[PDB]
């Protein structure tokens, strides 16, 4: 469903290959790449569908970003790296974790310096450890100059009106993330509006529209894992998670200088390719635009996902306790509305 | 209505 | 489990005898039975749990209505008569029908002058007739000079300072109900306080308490039998409803000159007994007290109750259609929290 | 909370 690997420009060969993608059991279909000149890629961004635009320069001056450029230029501040067993980098939300006192992450979080995490790096791979790292730290006013005119020479002439253009609210933050070969971000959907513009290596990326929910049961709003699936991509409990066999994810792998739009709500699962090098992703997550004084009906999935969650929320506040909130769920529906 | 389908800015980060 | 019949004044013999009473599946235990100036029976009032006062004097100038008295004397208004094939004579509201085109009731709703009630009643019992009438009508002022003067004769003082004393709202209404021998009015709850005052002939009331709402299955909010449980008594599905295998009732059979306390959120079933004649009864019904400023958990069953209607009405305001609330709620659900 | 917990008056009647 990624599509045939794109052939590299100067004759360098197929840039990946299937090999490199994990297997898994639901078919996709490609998500356009298209230029950013395509009247078609403003209809898909309007509609709020996914698009891979091949040439927008949003972070040109980053694509010469490698580690050694970082160490050198990215200052002295903390960054937050990730650490696991498994090649599933599962996002948990500490400030929940009292909520929940039985999960325990597979995942540890450890802040250091970025010589630290490169360190790291080279120490596993020296050793041949399985240990995997994903460094994962938005930027902030601690970087070097060198990254501060990166950052500058970005494509905000092209992004901004793209933000204007949507309605959308302010820029909230450019996550940077950095990931071992292997490494994959499960699925999950985020609240904000995402441009994704890939640095370094390849990405494969697999969406799911927000009329998917009832096939990728996320975990309870309370929960730390709120807003990911609970659903083992790589041995689906299909007993738990029936309609998980119902899925049909939209699929495309991105490289140096593409730009995926994850539109707010849309499920999405990432994965640095098998053998493929380290990976370099900045993120733009954007509030979404204001809902609108008169709702208009019918719904789209993403406001009626909107609805059950603000429902969850009510509940365990009204309820007073977060555990509560399944029991009266079950109360409300059984020989009532199943 | 307008209550219910607000929806929120929370993502995979801090 | 309604108790030993009472033995009447003067060696008249048992006042009834349980071959009155239908046979169910499920176990009771009886309703207390105190007079009004025993402090047990201000500590059940006030924690919200059923009694039967005995000498309250509540309704005593009305003790001597029957058929032939107040169609002298209830005036020429128009009574809502009930009819129906069965026995149980189910609720429903008029105004929620249009949200359920499918639904038809078993019972229907004439309006008529008494007279003519008692006709319909002569009419049928002359030819043997199968057919079951119940009037239901809340007492205004149409009403004739000498009910009028036995309204004003009711025991006032006592129950306003009933009112009083538990911060109850405004009486809302008297409504006056008269039955045929076997009339069943099936499980139910009602959102207010209700003093049920016996006039004439004998009802079983089998109460339970708000606990039980998982037991006894109400109909979805949006239907026009909101409230009233989905549970045939005569006929329980144990497949649909399996938890009324676990219901236990509170008991009790009322007579003239005495007073249910049937408090808000309990569920209720009324029956007038085999082969007992008709039934006179007028109930006092009264806003609750209001929620207290400070909320204290544990919330009280009857508040969870408030929580799982208000979520189902606010659904169905949201989605815009009241047919949307089920899907949304399994959604919300399965694999999530069940 | 206190919008959740609130309660109507209805009855089985009009
Ligand atoms: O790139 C990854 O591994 C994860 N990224 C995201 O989920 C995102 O940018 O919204
Ligand atoms: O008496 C009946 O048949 C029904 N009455 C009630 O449900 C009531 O008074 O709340
Ligand atoms: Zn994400
Ligand atoms: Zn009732």
């Amino acid at each position: 469903g990624s599509g045939e690997p794109r052939e590299e420009a100067g004759a360098l060969g197929p840039a990946w290959d299937e090999s490199q993608l994990r297997s898994y059991s639901f078919p996709t279909r490609p998500i356009p790449r298209l230029s950013q000149s395509d009247p078609r890629a403003e209809e898909l961004i309007e509609n709020e569908e996914p698009v891979v635009l091949t040439d927008t320069n949003l972070v040109y001056p980053a694509l010469k970003w490698d580690l050694e450029y970082l160490q050198e230029n990215i200052g002295n501040g903390d960054f937050s790296v990730y650490s696991a067993s498994t090649h599933k980098f599962l996002y948990y939300d500490e400030k929940k974790m009292a909520n929940f006192q039985n999960f325990k992450p597979r995942s540890n979080r450890e802040e250091m310096k970025f010589h630290e995490f490169v360190e790291k790096l080279q120490d596993i791979q020296q050793r041949g450890g399985e240990e995997r790292l994903y460094l994962q730290q938005t930027l902030n006013d601690t970087v070097g100059r060198k990254i501060v005119m990166d950052f500058l020479g970005f494509n905000w002439n092209w992004i901004n009106k793209q933000q204007g253009k949507r309605g959308w609210g302010q820029l909230t933050s450019n996550l940077l993330l950095i990931g071992m070969e292997g490494n994959v971000t499960p699925a999950h959907y985020d609240e904000q509006q995402n441009f994704f513009a890939q640095i370094k290596g390849y990405k494969r990326c697999i969406l799911f529209p927000p009329d998917q929910f009832e096939c990728l049961y996320p975990y309870p709003v309370h929960h730390p894992c709120d807003r990911q699936s609970q659903v083992d991509f790589d041995n689906p409990d299909y007993e738990r998670f029936p309609n998980f066999q119902n899925v049909v994810g939209y699929e495309t792998v991105v490289g140096p200088g593409d730009v995926l739009y994850i539109p707010m709500y849309w499920w999405h699962h990432i994965e640095s390719l098998l053998n493929g090098g380290i990976t370099i992703t900045v993120n733009f997550w954007y509030k979404g635009a204001p809902t609108p004084k008169r709702i208009e009906y019918p719904l789209k999935a993403h406001q009626k996902v909107a609805i059950m969650r603000n429902i969850e929320k009510m509940l365990g506040e009204a309820l007073g306790n977060p555990q509560e909130v399944g029991p009266l769920l079950n109360t409300m529906i059984k020989g009532r509305y199943n | 209505v307008k209550f219910l389908v607000q929806f929120g800015v929370n993502v995979n980060a801090a």
